[PDB]
DNA sequence: CCTTGGCACTGGC
DNA sequence: GCCAGTGCCAA
């Protein structure tokens, strides 16, 4: 086992010179330094540890230093370097998976005070070496005189970099000692510093082999990207900005400017009296002025129906009277009181539905062109967007997306989701050979979490509701029953009931009141008595305090229980998510010993995984059909593996993008 | 003895008045402005014939102030012809106002 | 007591 | 730039 890290002049996207490594050897117990001119003897000391049948420890090496290797190495020395899946170790990905409960700052990409909660103390240096190289740069060079440039600190290596790239390994070194000193993970009677990769996958937890599998395939995927339509976004973008310009045009017509109290300092006081008024606004006594002559420093201002301000204030000086606020002192503004105000001026009625439209017509734009992570801000050369994924972001074993976060792009049924949706596609790739289009296939687990409740209530039913539950589609069947309007309404009702949901919280969802709430909440609960029994025993197991806080994951792990009423949420999540993730794994293990190549060079090319869906980008339909059979196998696959009470299914569909293939 | 003017009016009032007209641009909500009211109502009296004293408020009226640059309240702004003469801005004295006015009539 | 998350936009310091 | 408050978008 050999402990390492390197130093770049660029991120993965653009790095083309190796600066310097280091790597710590446990079996001669030495650090060894590598500078610029050591690259090709740095990859032989790789090498040499896999050609052992042993272990390479990176933090964070999995999504930058292994891919960053191998781009280097053929680009500087035209070599071909490709470290195995099964020799690297990861201690970021061990860390998310221990220290499931708590936030890291993904690299240093976070803001490290918006994070709540506490840090892990090694990964949180390993995370600011990057930041804090650059303070040591910027001051060394401020001393000569020099001045600092954008970012100067890597485009060259210096002794520096060289001392920053040694505590990198030696504080990676200290993390993962920490990790392996786990019981929970890895059995004491092993020394896991000590052991060749068979043994170490073999002997560990088998969370640990998932989430290495699945950091290393979601590592790829993020190098894949999503093919994604400029020019079509960008039309839309110019479509949407004009009715948003209509829209203020019409709304400032309505409601006019106005002037309030702005750079007031000075406290102004009763005249006749003398005390001070803090309800009046703030003067400002000057030395077009006379000295003495008190007055209040206006600003002038304009409607803007982005405000939830300037709505409310507008709105009640037109005869609305608030009836919900909230904690703090402000009317709630948002769509459902909008759609329920009622005015007496025909004009200013009319308004309000300009102001619904202006809002959501400002939350596309801003997701597809304005807002900071913009889609059009994150398309790369290629034409395609690499979003983030953090494979084991959410407590409950779920992943977390971002930079953009292409988990939350707006549905094919909301307003402007068909255009939005449709520019994310297989067919926006162009093959590197003949230059057709490519072909994508979506997949999705069908009723996910229904299922795991089937599952995990099967003890108290005798498996009737798994029995029941694929008795035609699970939703369809409830949405009748329950008298909704549509299919995605009743998935939102179903784990809004499951999940613990008041009666007026239930009523919200269906569009309806508390009474309503109650008979949808008794009629379903009913109808599986068990989700009464499995909630009691979950709660005698967990409180009493806490007799115990976290759940037993379907691989092992703990998952952290923040709160009594949501640990049916954290049991029935997790695993899904487990489920998931070992499903994506299975999945893309099943075409590669089929025969079929993984990247846009190859035959198939994953461009996104959405908790229990897979969108893959396919070279040809023939192989988008074997990939959507492949998923349902991996699917049934992996229910066996862990004995699911349950029979899990999958729904594949084949398209040229996501609007068709979701 | 006051003109309280209107946004649709001003035009007419003080822009085509052919005299001396001093406008205040105020608001119920300030401090300064309730202060200079009560000084502006004897002004009227005492100017009566040599000037017209018109008060407009900026809530009720929006549209005017823009135009002149409404920095800071109150404002009175001295009209002269539909031109500005004279900008003075606070909560003048009795004997500061009397002054301004003698100087710029 | 819906839960897990990302992120846009106003307005204060 | 940081930050608190509010809300919407998806699974
Ligand atoms: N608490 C909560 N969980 C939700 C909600 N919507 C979805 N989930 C969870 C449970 C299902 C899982 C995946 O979402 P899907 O929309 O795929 O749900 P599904 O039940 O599998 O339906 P389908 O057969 O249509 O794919 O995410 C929601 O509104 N609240
Ligand atoms: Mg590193
Ligand atoms: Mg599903
Ligand atoms: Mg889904």
């Amino acid at each position: 086992m050999i402990v390492s890290d390197i130093e770049a002049n660029a991120l993965l996207e653009s790095v083309t010179k190796f600066h310097c490594g280091v790597i710590y050897d446990y079996s001669t117990a030495e650090y060894v330094s590598y500078r610029p001119s050591d690259f090709g003897a740095y990859l032989d000391a790789l090498e040499a540890e896999v050609a052992r049948g042993g272990l390479i420890v990176f933090h964070n090496g999995h999504k930058y230093d292994v891919p960053a290797l191998t781009k280097l190495a053929k680009l500087q020395l035209n070599r071909e370097f490709h470290l195995p899946r099964e020799n690297c170790i990861d201690t970021l990905v061990l860390s998310r998976l221990i220290h499931s409960n708590l936030k890291d700052t993904d690299m240093g990409l976070l803001r490290s005070g918006k994070l709540p909660g506490a840090l892990e103390a090694w990964g949180y240096r390993l995370g600011e070496m990057k930041g804090e190289y650059k303070d040591d740069f910027k001051r060394m060079l401020e001393e000569q005189g020099e001045e600092y440039v954008d970012g100067m600190e890597w485009w060259n290596f210096n002794e520096e970099m060289m001392d920053y790239n040694v505590q990198d390994v030696v504080v990676t070194k200290a993390l993962l000692e920490k990790l392996l000193s786990d019981k929970h993970y890895f059995p004491p009677e092993i020394d896991f510093t000590d052991v060749g990769y068979t043994t170490f996958w073999s002997e560990s937890l088998e969370a640990v082999d998932i989430e290495h599998r699945a950091a290393w395939l979601l590592a790829k995927q993020e190098r894949n990207g999503f093919p994604f339509d400029t020019k079509a976004i960008e039309e839309l973008y110019v479509e949407l900005a004009a009715r948003r310009s209509e829209l203020l045009r019409k709304l400032t017509e309505t409601f006019g400017s106005w002037y309030q109290p702005k750079g007031g300092t000075e406290m102004f006081c009763h005249p006749r009296t003398g005390k001070p008024l803090p309800k009046y606004p703030r003067i400002k006594t000057p030395k077009e002025y006379v000295a003495g002559a008190p007055y209040t420093p206006v600003e002038h201002v304009v409607f803007n129906p982005s405000s939830r301000d300037h709505i409310q204030k507008k709105l009640q000086e037109a005869g609305w009277v608030p009836t919900k606020y909230t904690d703090k002192g402000a009317p709630v503004v948002d769509d459902e009181v909008l759609e329920g105000v009622r005015v007496d001026d025909p004009e200013k009625q009319a308004a309000i539905d300009l102001i619904k439209e202006y809002l959501m017509i400002q939350k596309r734009i801003g997701q597809s062109a304005e807002g900071d992570k913009a889609w059009l801000r994150y398309v790369a050369e290629d034409g395609k967007i690499h979003g983030s994924v953090n494979p084991n972001g959410a407590v409950t074993g779920r992943a977390t997306h971002a930079f953009p976060n292409l988990a939350q792009i707006p549905g094919v049924r909301s307003p402007y989701g068909e255009q939005c949706r449709a520019a994310f596609g297989a067919e926006h790739h162009l093959d590197g050979i003949t230059g057709k289009p490519w072909v994508q296939a979506g997949i999705d687990a069908s009723g996910l979490e229904l299922r795991c409740l089937a599952h995990f209530m099967a003890r108290f039913d005798n498996g009737e509701y798994a029995h029941e539950i694929l008795n035609g589609d699970i939703h369809t069947k409830n949405q009748i029953a329950a008298e909704l309007p549509t299919r995605d309404n009743a998935k939102t009702f179903i784990y809004g009931f499951l999940y613990g949901a008041g009666d007026e919280k239930i009523g919200q969802i269906v569009g309806a009141g508390k009474e309503r709430g109650k008979e949808l909440k008794k009629k379903f609960l009913e109808n599986t008595p068990a989700i009464a029994a499995l909630r009691e025993s979950i709660q005698q197991t967990l409180v009493e305090k806490w007799k115990r806080r976290w759940i037993k994951g379907l691989d092992g792990r703990k998952v952290h229980v923040r709160s009594p009423h949501a640990a049916l949420n954290t049991l029935l999540q997790s695993a899904g998510a487990l489920i998931c993730k070992l499903w994506i794994i299975k999945t893309e293990e099943m075409l590669v010993e089929k025969g079929l190549k993984h990247g846009w060079d190859g035959d198939f090319a994953y461009m996104a995984w959405v908790h229990d869906e897979i969108q893959v980008g396919c070279r040809t339909e023939e192989i988008a059909q074997v990939v959507i059979e492949t998923a349902q196998e991996a699917m049934r696959w992996v229910g066996d593996h862990w004995n699911f009470r349950c029979l899990l299914d999958t729904e594949g569909k084949m398209g040229p993008n996501w609007a068709i293939c979701h | 003895k006051i003109i309280h003017l209107t946004d649709d009016s001003f035009d007419t009032d003080v822009l085509k008045a052919d005299g001396a007209i001093l406008v205040d641009f105020w608001a119920e909500w300030c401090g300064p402005c309730k202060m200079i009211a009560p000084i502006l109502d004897e002004i009227a009296d005492e100017y009566q014939g040599k000037l017209t004293v018109a008060k407009l408020n900026i809530d009720q009226n929006p549209g005017t102030a823009p135009k002149y640059g409404i920095r800071g309240i109150p404002t009175l702004l001295l009209f002269k012809n539909g031109e500005v003469a004279a900008t003075k801005v606070g909560a003048l004295s009795k004997g500061q106002l009397k002054e301004f006015l003698d100087a710029n009539l």
